[PDB]
């Protein structure tokens, strides 16, 4: 049984689409090509893109945020291009200290890192621009650059946050590694993530994503050797591929999508994965400050029996302090 | 009741076991020799939730917890107070999720569909598998389970990253998360771009496949094709699971010391060590 | 503490990542590696 | 599309707002000068 | 490479040219001929079919389709030969011909 | 002041709201085609009913 | 030299010039701001024999602290 | 010099114009409100001579 | 060997020629901003005699 | 496509545009200059 | 493609350019070295 | 033995067996520049008598 | 033995050739900025006398 | 020996080859460069008999009772 | 590709320009060594 | 594409002499580092 996971015979077309529809201002850059390689998973052509204007400074300004922080992140290994390749995943361009708040900090300690989170916001508002522009272009739906706008979401609520806080130390670290270590401290700072609700529906939409793409992946596949892949011809004009599609869910979950919704849903559940984390970032540190404590008062946290019991000059003597400024001296003991 | 079209379909064959013994539908539902063990398992199962609810300290929705045995009972049955019901629970729950990969299967056979979606479900009963037995079986104890409660399984998710130091460093781990991020990104667009062309402007035709290929075309540089996202979507969402299962497997058995120090390799390289 | 004193420029890392020397430093030990970690001295000509 | 003397219009109106949002902004500039000089 | 695909990696191709005797060599040109013949008959009936129909940019390409698959047969002609002549000369070859 | 009342709750319940009217209308969506239902007792439509069967125009071509 | 809008479109290249200026500037208002000889919003007002001098040291503030007062 | 309106629509001009001039002065508004010195809704009432100043003469 | 532009596409290579030269030189600049010696935002001022060199002070 | 007498054309308003600029930069520097100088 | 003669006209400007560029770039770094040499 | 040749390609056995050696090669000199022993980069010029060795047992 | 560019298309030769010179200069230069003894930006006035030299061996 | 050359495409061959002895070069470079003895940009300048050698074996006995260094 | 007589003209370039490329970087490697050798 | 006998023979006898070149340059190159600071 064929399993149609590879394309044994691919067809070449000497002129080409790549020519875009008709499309007006801006320019088509570049000629159309095949990749053979492309051919065998997918469309075999690699071919032509659209810029315009909002393209083109998208660019611009995104370039100079990616060499702000790779030349930074050279900087900090002494100049080193061996380090720098060597070390790159523990490289970053780090935030400002937390005393400054919101107020410039100097160059080396957080200039950079506001310099190139502010190109390279700029080139990502200017990239979802260019998008809308194609879209409304080719005559389509606006339904793209929705779906960009909630990842643009998330994405300003690593601002957002930090502003609502005062401090802009607060914000992400631009590093590969660097980025996961502010990833788990903010879960630690704020008294474990898994008790924000809106963390709790980010993970359950983000697994939806995956169970759906799963499912219908899988159900487009089956039916393709009917033609289940020419979705857009099913919708207009059902076939058996689109029936079969509907009856094999319904006989097995009870209830079935169309070839249609079944989109819907896909949209629906990756849009609300950013969507539904952005609030739970933006409540954290200005609505709650522990989001366990927050679980105990609502009824999330299961009890456990008590590890250690303490008595009360144990509670005096076991209380800390907050975590303070760092020692600017070097002490001598002698005397 | 029927979809309109459906029951020109409800014909006999297919089934894997039970012949025409339990070819027959109930309401929408297949049924098959399958079905008969799946609400089998799922009934029993369920109840013995129940009952772990019952007899633990609340009935608030979030903090049951049916939790598993101590690890000093290893790959025995514990007491059935002392996670054994844990033990019985699992036992119905991989009997439960079998028994659905197979309905689907028979369900597959009887529409004359592909195998494709039995197999990409296998990916997260794998990884379930993986989880309950595999990993678990290779520490030596059944006490290496994740507990059954809604909050309780993610203070186990918790305690079992940081038993690594710093799990963000599994580099099993961040292929995994590569996966997820891509495939929900890849949803997003490949959503937006059929409805888009479905539902133009007012005013506007139905588009074309011509059309979403050239905005695909230039968003990445390349065309996909209509078959194409769909074995990519397939290879993302059900990869995810696989790199899951890979990355927790290896964490325990195979690695022992926190993660950011399996990186040590890397740094050793000789060009540059 | 309430004013700052700045360290020596040799007491300074070029590094700001808050975690790396727990994630990275305790495990490498090369010497050219180690010796980029702090800033070089760095002295007013006619001091020399 | 534009035609050159249709151009010629538009450019009426647009140096002139130019111009005129230039010299509302520099009346601004005078009243935040006056209340707070920065040099 | 199409027929020995994978194993071509390990050196194992019954397409190139042979002039000495080898069964391999010899199974798989007894195949191409028959494949190239039919794939003759098919380009040729194509041509006969568009001539029929009269479309005067495709009559052309199907010319010159049936031309590159008269090529390739005859490539898989002349190697029968080479084997059917080194057939003759050897001990334990084939008692069939080649071609 | 509300003690038990804080804002994480009030925003949670402000998107079940959100997300059980988007079940809703999936499921109405999920019903343009293949309703309504076929019975022994006649035509059944569920829960919500759903959104007509929608037509497409095709373009006029060049 | 006018002919070199023969070869490259006029249209295209006033975007890239546009934006290279806009970035170029956008960079080195960010730069001087950060800096202490030019910080003019917070310090402009100072005469140039009080500005700052020679304040290039790279770790001119504490790197680590709690947050200010949180009002 | 109006020939550039040959060359650009205006239509297009203008709202990328506006787009321009709105984020440019929401950022250069949000700039001197994250300052000490122009952090007006907190302390625009203090006298030019009451506003803060940054460090003069550091080591002097 | 103005022939070149017959092999190569002038207006291919000023693009690239344009592109490299804005780089390199945002890199060098960037570079010498970076160190102590030529820091020069905070101490262009300084005169040849006072500026930092990378070296320890004798006797410490 | 542009024609050379309007390439020609263009440029002038180029050159001219640039000088401006140029002036107009000249000018703040040696403001900036005067208020603090950099070397 | 360009005729023989039209690249041999690009060509005059693009050496040009470069050498006028390199002329800018030596009188900077004279500029530069006056005021900090680096060796 | 030389029929082998008519049985396989040459130009295809010959460019696996070049890309075999060339790995065992590598693998074998990396194995060795890891080791202690054989770390002769390093360690080249020290005499047979003088190179580590590998720990013995005790022999109690 | 200049029909070398007749099997290779000089067009290709050309843009490796560049691309690999422009690398390997910049890698070098960073090699010796990154390096004690050609840290030329801080330390390029010091002397050939009073440039570092690496440690030697121990009873040197 | 030159029929290896009807055999492979001269033009493939001579990328292949220089393509293996450019990586093979940086990388023998670079081993050399991260190694104490040859790292001959810091100490290149040494004499054969001052540069660095990897330590041998202990003294036969290895074994610990020292004496301290002195004050 | 290439005629002969084109192969010929280019290469007399080719070697003139990287004879032009090491004499430049000898002298570099001289002024180098003279400042700070590195053996 | 073709490649006739004495084409192959002409490449051998650029191809084995600039290999052998390059061997005796390599070959002065191990010759003064060597001299400056042998291995073994
Ligand atoms: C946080 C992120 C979440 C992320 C995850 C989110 C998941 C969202 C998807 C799942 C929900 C949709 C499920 C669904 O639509 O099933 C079809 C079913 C009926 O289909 P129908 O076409 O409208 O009608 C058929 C009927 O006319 C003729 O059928 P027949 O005569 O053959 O058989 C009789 C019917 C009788 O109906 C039932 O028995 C209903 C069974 C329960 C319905 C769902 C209740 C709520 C969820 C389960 C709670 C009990 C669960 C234990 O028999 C059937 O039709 C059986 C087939 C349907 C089986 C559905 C099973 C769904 C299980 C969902 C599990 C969810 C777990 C969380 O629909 C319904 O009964 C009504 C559903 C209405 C939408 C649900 C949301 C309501 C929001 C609240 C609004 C206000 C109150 C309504
Ligand atoms: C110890 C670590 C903490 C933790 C800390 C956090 C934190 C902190 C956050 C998350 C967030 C998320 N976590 Mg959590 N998380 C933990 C445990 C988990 C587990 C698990 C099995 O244990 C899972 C599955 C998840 C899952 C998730 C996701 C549901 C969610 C991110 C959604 C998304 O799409 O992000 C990926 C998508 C984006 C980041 C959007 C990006 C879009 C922009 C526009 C892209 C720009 C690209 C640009 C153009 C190119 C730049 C180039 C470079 C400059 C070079 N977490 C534990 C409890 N998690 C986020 C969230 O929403 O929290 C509520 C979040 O901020
Ligand atoms: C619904 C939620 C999910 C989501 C959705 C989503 N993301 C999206 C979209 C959608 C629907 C897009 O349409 C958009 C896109 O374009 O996709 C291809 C995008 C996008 N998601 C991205 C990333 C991304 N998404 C992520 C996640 C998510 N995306 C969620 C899971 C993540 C994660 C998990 O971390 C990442 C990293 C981008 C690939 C893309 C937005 C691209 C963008 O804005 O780019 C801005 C530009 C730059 C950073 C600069 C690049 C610089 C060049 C390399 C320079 C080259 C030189 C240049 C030519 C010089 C200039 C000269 C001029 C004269 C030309
Ligand atoms: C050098 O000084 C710093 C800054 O005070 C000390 O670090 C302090 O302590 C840490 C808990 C904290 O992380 C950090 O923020 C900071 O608060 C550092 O430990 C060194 O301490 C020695 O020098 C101190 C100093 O400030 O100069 C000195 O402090 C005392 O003396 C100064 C005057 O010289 C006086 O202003 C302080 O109020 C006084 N403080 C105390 C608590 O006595 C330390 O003396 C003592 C006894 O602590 C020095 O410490 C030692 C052991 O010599
Ligand atoms: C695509 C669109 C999807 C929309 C989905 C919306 C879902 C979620 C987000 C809603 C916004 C949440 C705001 C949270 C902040 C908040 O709550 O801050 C409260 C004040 O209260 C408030 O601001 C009240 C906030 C009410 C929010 C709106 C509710 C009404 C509209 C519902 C619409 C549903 C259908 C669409 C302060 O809290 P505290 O703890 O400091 O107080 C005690 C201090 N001692
Ligand atoms: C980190 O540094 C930091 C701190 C940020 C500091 C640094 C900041 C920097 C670098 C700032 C740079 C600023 C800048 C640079 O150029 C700013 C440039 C600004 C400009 C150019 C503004 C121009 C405004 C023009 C306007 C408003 C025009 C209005 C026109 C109107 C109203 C008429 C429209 C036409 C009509 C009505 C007629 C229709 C008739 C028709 C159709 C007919 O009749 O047919
Ligand atoms: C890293 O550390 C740090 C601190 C950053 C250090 C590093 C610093 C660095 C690397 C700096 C580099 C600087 C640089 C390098 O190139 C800078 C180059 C700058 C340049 C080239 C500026 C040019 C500006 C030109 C302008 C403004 C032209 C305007 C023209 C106008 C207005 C007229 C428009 C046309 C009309 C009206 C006609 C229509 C007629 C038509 C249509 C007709 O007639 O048909
Ligand atoms: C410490 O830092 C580290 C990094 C470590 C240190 C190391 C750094 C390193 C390694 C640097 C390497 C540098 C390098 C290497 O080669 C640098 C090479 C630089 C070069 C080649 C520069 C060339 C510039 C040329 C220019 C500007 C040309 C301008 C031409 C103009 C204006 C006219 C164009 C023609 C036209 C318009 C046609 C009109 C007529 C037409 C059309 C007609 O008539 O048709
Ligand atoms: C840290 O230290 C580590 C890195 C570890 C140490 C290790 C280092 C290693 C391993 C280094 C290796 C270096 C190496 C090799 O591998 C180095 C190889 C260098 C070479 C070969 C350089 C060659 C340069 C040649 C040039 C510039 C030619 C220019 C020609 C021009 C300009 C003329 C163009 C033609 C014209 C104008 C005519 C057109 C006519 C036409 C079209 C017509 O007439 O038709
Ligand atoms: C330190 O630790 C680790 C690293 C691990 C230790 C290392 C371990 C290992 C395993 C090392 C292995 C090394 C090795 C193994 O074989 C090395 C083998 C090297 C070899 C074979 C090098 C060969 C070089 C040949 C060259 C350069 C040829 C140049 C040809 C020229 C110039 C001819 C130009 C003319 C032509 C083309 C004709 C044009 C046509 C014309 C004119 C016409 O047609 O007329
Ligand atoms: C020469 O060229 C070289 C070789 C240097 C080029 C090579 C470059 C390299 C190697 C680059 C490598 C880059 C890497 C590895 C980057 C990794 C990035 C990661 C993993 C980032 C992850 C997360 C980052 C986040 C979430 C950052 C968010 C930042 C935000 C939202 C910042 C917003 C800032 C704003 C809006 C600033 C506004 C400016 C004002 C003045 C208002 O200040 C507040
Ligand atoms: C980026 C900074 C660049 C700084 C540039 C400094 C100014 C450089 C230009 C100097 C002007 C005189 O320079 C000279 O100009 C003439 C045209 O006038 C060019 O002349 C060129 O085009 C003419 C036709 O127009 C041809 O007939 C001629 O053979 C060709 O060389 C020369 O090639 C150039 O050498
Ligand atoms: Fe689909």
């Amino acid at each position: 049984e064929y399993q149609n996971l590879f394309t044994r015979v691919q067809v070449r077309t000497v002129p080409e689409p790549g020519i875009p529809i008709d499309e007006s201002t801006g320019t088509r850059y570049g000629t159309g090509t095949f990749s053979y390689l492309a051919g065998k998973f997918g469309d075999a052509q690699i071919g032509p893109i659209y810029l315009g204007w909002a393209g083109v400074l998208s660019l611009i300004f995104g370039f100079i945020a990616i060499e702000i922080i790779g030349l930074n992140m050279w900087a900090s290994v002494g100049w080193d291009p061996v380090e720098f390749i060597r070390q790159l995943p523990w490289l970053a361009l780090e935030p400002p200290p937390p005393q400054y708040g919101l107020r410039v900090p100097p160059l080396n300690q957080g200039g950079w890192y506001l310099m190139a989170g502010f190109f390279l916001t700029v080139s990502i508002i200017l990239w979802w621009i260019r998008i809308y522009r194609r879209a409304r272009a080719l005559q389509m739906g606006s339904h793209l650059p929705w779906a960009f706008a909630s990842a643009i979401f998330l994405y300003s609520t690593f601002f957002f946050q930090p502003l609502l806080v005062g401090s802009w130390s607060e914000m992400v670290p631009f590093g590969i590694f660097p980025h996961l270590d502010w990833t788990s401290a903010f879960s630690i700072r704020y008294g474990n993530l898994y008790y924000n609700p809106f963390h709790a529906l980010s993970i359950a939409f983000l697994y939806g994503s995956a169970v759906l793409f799963a499912m219908h992946g899988a159900t487009i596949l089956a039916v393709a050797r009917m033609g289940g892949e020419r979705e857009i011809e099913q919708i207009t004009d059902r076939g058996t591929a689109a029936e079969r599609s509907m009856l094999f869910w319904r006989w097995c979950m009870g209830f079935n999508a169309t070839m249609e919704s079944i989109h819907r849903w896909a949209w629906w559940f990756a849009v609300l994965t950013t969507f539904t984390g952005g609030i739970g970032i933006l409540l954290t540190g200005t609505v709650v400050d522990n989001w366990y404590l927050w679980g105990v008062k609502h009824g999330l946290v299961a009890p456990y029996p008590a590890q250690n019991q303490l008595t009360p000059e144990q509670q005096d003597l076991l209380r800390g302090r907050y975590q303070g400024t760092a020692p600017d001296s070097f002490p001598s003991y002698v005397v | 009741a029927m979809l309109s079209f459906e029951k020109k379909y409800r014909v006999r064959g297919g089934t894997l076991i039970g012949g025409d013994l339990f070819d027959f539908w109930f309401g929408p539902f297949y049924v098959g020799f399958f079905g008969v063990t799946t609400i089998f398992f799922v009934t029993l199962g369920t109840l013995l939730c129940v009952w772990g609810a019952a007899m633990g300290p609340t009935w608030n929705l979030w903090q049951i917890n049916i939790a598993p045995p101590d690890l000093k009972y290893g790959l025995g049955l514990a007491p059935l107070r002392e996670g054994g019901l844990w033990q019985i629970i699992t036992l119905c729950a991989l009997g439960a999720f079998g028994s659905w990969a197979l309905r689907q299967a028979e369900i597959a056979r009887k529409l004359g569909m592909g195998m494709h979606i039995p197999w990409a479900y296998g990916g997260a009963i794998l990884a379930y598998t993986t989880l309950v037995v595999i990993r678990p079986f290779l520490l030596g104890a059944w006490g290496h389970g994740f507990p059954y409660g809604i909050f309780s399984h993610l203070d186990w998710v918790s305690n079992v990253g940081y038993q690594y130091l710093h799990f963000h460093y599994n580099p099993a781990h961040m292929i995994a998360v590569t996966f997820f991020f891509t495939n929900c990104l890849a949803l997003a667009m490949h959503g937006s771009l059929i409805l888009s062309v479905t539902n133009p402007p007012k005013g506007t035709p139905t588009g074309t496949s011509e059309q979403e290929n050239v905005f695909f075309r230039d968003l990445l540089g390349y065309s996909i094709g209509a078959i194409g996202i769909h074995r990519l979507g397939l290879f993302l969402a059900v990869g995810a699971a696989v790199w899951s299962a890979i990355c927790i497997v290896i964490s325990g058995p195979f690695w022992t010391q926190g993660w950011p120090e399996w990186w040590n390799w890397w740094l050793n390289l000789p060009i540059w060590k | 503490g309430s004013s700052y004193q700045q360290a020596p420029i040799t007491n300074q890392r070029r590094m700001r990542g808050i975690m790396i020397q727990s994630t990275l430093w305790d495990m490498d030990r090369k010497r050219s590696a180690t010796r980029q970690r702090y800033y070089p001295a760095s002295t007013p000509a006619n001091q020399l | 599309g534009m035609t050159e003397e249709e151009a010629r219009r538009f450019h009426g109106y647009m140096v002139t707002g130019t111009l005129g949002y230039v010299v509302v902004a520099s009346v601004a500039h005078f009243l935040a000068w006056s209340w707070r000089p920065w040099f | 490479p199409v027929n020995d695909g994978i194993w071509a990696w390990y050196g194992i191709d019954d397409d190139r040219p042979m002039a000495a005797w080898s069964r391999f060599h010899a199974t798989r040109c007894v195949e191409q001929l028959a494949i190239n013949r039919a794939r003759v008959g098919a380009a040729e009936w194509a041509l006969a079919d568009v001539q029929a129909r009269g479309i005067v940019p495709c009559i052309a390409k199907a010319a010159a389709h049936l031309a590159r698959a008269r090529a390739e047969l005859a490539d898989w002609e002349a190697q029968g030969h080479r084997l059917e002549a080194a057939r003759k000369v050897t001990p334990g070859a084939w008692t069939t011909p080649v071609i | 002041m509300m003690e038990y009342i804080d804002g994480a709750q009030i925003a949670l319940y402000a998107f079940w709201l959100f997300f059980f009217g988007l079940i809703i209308y999936l499921r109405r969506e999920d019903k343009r085609e293949g309703y309504p239902l076929e019975s022994p007792q006649g035509p059944r439509d569920g829960w919500p009913k759903g959104a007509p069967k929608k037509t497409y125009v095709h373009r006029d071509h060049g | 030299m006018h002919r070199i809008w023969l070869m490259y479109d006029p249209r295209r290249v006033m975007v890239a010039l546009v934006g290279f200026l806009a970035v170029l500037a956008l960079v080195i208002h960010f730069v001087l701001l950060s800096s202490q000889r030019y910080s003019w919003i917070e310090n402009g007002t100072l005469g140039a024999d009080q500005a700052p001098v020679g304040a290039s040291a790279p770790a001119a503030a504490a790197e680590m602290s709690p947050l200010p007062p949180g009002r």
